[PDB]
């Protein structure tokens, strides 16, 4: 050892809690020095005063389960993400995969920062007035980089490699399972920065917040036949979320959304978070 | 007996006599990247003295009607010191931080500051006022450098989320009748083990005055605020010629 | 010239660290490459 | 079976197929400074990857009537790379070196180069021609940078000592009929364990053509010479703001 | 060991040689492959061919000692370094300590780069024609930073701290011993660079090569009395060198010296190193 210079802690570990914690009995107390009612919120720690340190309590054994508050049961519900119509007029549509088009699922997923999950997609398809007509349809998923079909009878519809479903209108709705497919370790709904290098100007200002680890290609449907079908079609896509793991919670949004790609809000009507009242003394 | 504190790292030392406790964000110490999570094959470089030290930024002025300020990390340190050089000559970095904010006043003033570290702070616009424009923030707003920018609508944090529940992030208070400093230790939080320092900004530091500063006329009407930060376990990889941005 | 490919790795040219990777080679097998239904014929009865 | 050689350090690799052996100057490997000889109390910094790599300088042109060139160390590396930055932000450095000179020609040319490393190469003037002026060399002559300067009276090496016994220093030959490269490994040689990099220059590297280059007309009349160097065990101490010179 | 990356030779040693090496006997040799007569001087190593590998030799036991070639016996001889005369006219001289004023000792010490030694000084003093007159003298060594005497009767001659000798002209010559007193670990006779920081210009160009680890202050003599002595004095200083250690040899200088501080030479008459002859074939 010629150089004496070169030779040279987690805080809390998790545990299972099936039920809510019980309440133990207590009595009155008269003493000096010990005080649980006085805290200091300046340190950023929340208070640890229970019920028994302020009043006298009895003994209550509660068996209230905390199962419904887990993240698995909170997210595993199918929600609407897309409405796709074929009046587009040539019997096919190419829809870019973006799951931020409807505000009810966007608010729940933006509660966390990083998320890692597997999905399950379901397609419910009918006419624009709910009417049913026997008709053959084809769905095709196109990964990013793959060629896309430009016509109703292109060579991309041969599906030699692409996953695809053939389903009729009179059938039960189709269901598929999709694994976690990002190049990174988790999806993120917020990306503070620019994706590319080089100079950032007013022509390239729309790049701010677009992370390529979330762009998953496109999605294409068509009527199967080579001619023009005489019916209008409308597709609704529902997505469930399975095997959820989340990280780094955030405040929830209280302003209404404006676009799918940026958190811009309306600058004139800033909505106050609570409903206002008249006086501070009268409820 | 815990109101005094001393932090030393590198060749720098910070002392305080009226201090709150130390906040470790999410209860994790910053550390070097282990081999089970590594993906780069090149051997990383660790300067380990010249970048693990306290760097002092500029000083703002707290008035009676101030809104609030924010700094983007690690954009604040990318043009100063040898850490400004290793982040210009490499492609990947990875480092924790340790934020220390000082603001002192006498026993006859009053006010309260809320310091908070918020990861992935994506800013927004007011969308043209009426809400029909797809506006975007310019480069001078999103990455201000070591000066820092002021806030416009602090009630919505210029990102659509309210101030009222900002304390779910790691945070502390600077109440002018008890203490005069606040300190947070932040580990490295990202989906990838290394990242670029010129195109990605990990977190934002927000200093927002909740209770306004008030005093009687005749006192010292010049209340300054000074931020001091320090990287913890900095590593770098992927050497290439100097590119500033 | 001998028709053999080179056997130089990363560690013989530069200095490297230790990286344990768990990248699977399942998708590159010939069974998973070919077991996908593709179109072979269009037959019409006018 | 020893005519081929490969040197790798950092992220760089030098290969040669017609090479002589490796010269270790005075039989000592370069090493970090032990505690028995240290005098500074501050903990030193070791970048250990970003400065221990091969750096390539400019390329000179060997004519038929050339005199010779010299480079001062480590003045050649003080404006390039991260080693150019750590030598500007610190007060003390300590490092070895590894010099590699390439010059290749075909089997129909002839010539001989004498490479030599000379420590404490103090230049002089011609003292005004007649010898009565106390002249002094300017700053552009004594420290040329990464370009290097040419010699004027190579028989006396511009320092009053003859060329005829320069081989007492560590040295090698580049004879154009056998090999095409020469390589020396130099340890750190100074009276003090650390020194400044902007006011002290440890050694000089001299490339002097003893036998003139000769060929028949029609061959490639453009013979270049390229020098490639690499620090070995670089340490630094005493951090201060950037001062270039 | 969470990181497998962080956990992670002298050539020849000296020996004593009292006598020169002997010569062992040999015979002729006829063979292929083995050849000691062919070398390669390109590698910078000198040849290792002895006498017995080229011709046939007898056995010779020699007892030639190598004592006179040691560095201790080569340097421990007193040489002249200074001539100091008092015609200066006020009975005192202040001479700056610089040991490069006479070329015979300068050439020997410039053979090595770094040197570390203790000295021994001797002062031989008489009139400028060798004549002797009874007279009292005082020598005083002034370290750098100390005040210097400006007159024959200044307050610096009280020698409350300074080492000093009082000696007469009729006496045997004085002798003192001086230890190694540099701030660095060894004296150096060559210093490539500037001593100070900042900008180097044509006004500060004379700083090149002046190392402050060799400037040792000044030296002052005087006649003791407060009046003007009527005799001219001449001092000669001789210095021996003891306990020598040297490092990093150099080529020897073949051009005549010009100044005490820089290696400048005459640029018109460049002296050739060898004495020239007429023809290459006739000695
Ligand atoms: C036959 C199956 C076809 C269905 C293919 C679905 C694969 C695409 C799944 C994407 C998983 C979510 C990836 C990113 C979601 C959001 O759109 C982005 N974060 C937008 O910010
Ligand atoms: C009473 C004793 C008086 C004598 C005092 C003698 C002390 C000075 C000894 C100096 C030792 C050599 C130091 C440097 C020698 C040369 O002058 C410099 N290297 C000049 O280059």
């Amino acid at each position: 050892d010629p150089i004496a210079d070169m030779i040279d802690r987690s805080l809390t570990a998790l545990q299972v809690l099936p039920t809510a914690a019980n309440t133990e009995a207590s009595s009155h107390r008269l003493g000096t020095g010990v005080v649980p009612a006085l805290q200091a919120a300046e340190t950023g720690a929340s208070s640890n005063a229970s019920d028994k340190n302020l009043i006298e309590t009895r003994c209550v054994l509660n068996h209230h389960s905390t199962q419904e508050t887990a993240i698995g049961n909170f997210f595993s519900r199918a929600g609407l993400v897309s409405i796709i119509t074929m009046p587009n007029t040539d019997g096919y549509v190419n829809w870019d995969i973006d799951l931020m088009g409807y505000a009810q699922l966007r608010r729940k997923c933006e509660l966390f920062t990083y998320m890692r999950f597997d999905a399950e997609f379901t397609f419910v398809v009918a006419k624009p007035n709910g009417v049913l007509v026997p008709q053959l349809l084809q769905y095709m998923y196109v990964p990013p980089g793959a060629p896309k079909p430009t016509s109703r009878d292109s060579f991309a519809w041969q599906t030699a490699t692409n996953p695809s479903v053939f389903v009729k209108m009179t059938d039960p709705p189709a269901q598929v399972s999709v694994p976690f497919m990002s190049p990174a370790s988790a999806y993120q709904w917020f990306y503070d920065g620019y994706p590319t290098f080089g100079e950032h100007l007013q022509a390239n200002d729309l790049d701010y917040g677009q992370c390529p680890n979330n762009m998953m290609g496109t999605f294409s449907i068509r009527t199967v036949g080579t001619e023009k079908s005489p019916h209008s079609i409308t597709l609704r896509v529902y997505m469930r979320i399975k095997h959820v793991r989340a990280w780094i919670p955030r405040p929830l949004r209280n302003q209404p959304y404006l676009f799918k790609t940026n958190p811009n809000y309306k600058g004139n009507d800033i909505k106050c978070t609570s409903t206002s009242r008249d006086k501070i003394t009268t409820l | 007996s815990d109101r005094v504190a001393q932090l030393t790292i590198g060749n720098s030392t910070i002392t305080t006599q009226e201090a709150a406790n130390i906040v470790i964000a999410y209860g994790e110490w910053p550390e070097y990247c282990p081999d089970t999570d590594a993906t780069a094959v090149d051997k990383p470089t660790r300067p380990d003295v010249s970048v693990n030290r306290f760097f002092t930024l500029d000083t703002k002025s707290w008035a009676k009607d101030s809104k609030g300020w924010y700094w983007k990390f690690p954009d604040v340190l990318t043009e100063v010191g040898v850490f400004g050089q290793n982040a210009q000559f490499h492609y990947l970095y990875r480092s924790g931080f340790c934020v220390h904010v000082q603001c002192n006043a006498s026993k006859f003033h009053q006010g309260a500051l809320l310091v908070a570290v918020l990861p992935e702070y994506v800013l927004g616009t007011i969308a043209g006022g009426t809400g029909n424009e797809n506006s975007h923030p310019p480069y001078a707003t999103t990455q201000p450098g070591q000066v820092g920018a002021v806030l416009t609508h602090p009630y919505v944090l210029d990102a659509g989320i309210p101030l009222s529940q900002l304390t779910v992030c790691p945070h502390q208070w600077i109440n002018l009748r008890t203490n005069n400093c606040a300190t947070i230790i932040v580990p490295y939080m990202n989906t990838v083990p290394f990242d670029s320092a010129l195109n990605h900004c990990n977190f934002g530091l927000l200093v927002i005055p909740v209770v306004p500063l008030d005093f009687n006329a005749g006192a010292t009407s010049e209340i300054p605020i000074t931020v001091t930060i320090a990287p913890m376990c900095a590593e770098f990889a992927g050497l290439r010629q100097a590119v500033k941005q």
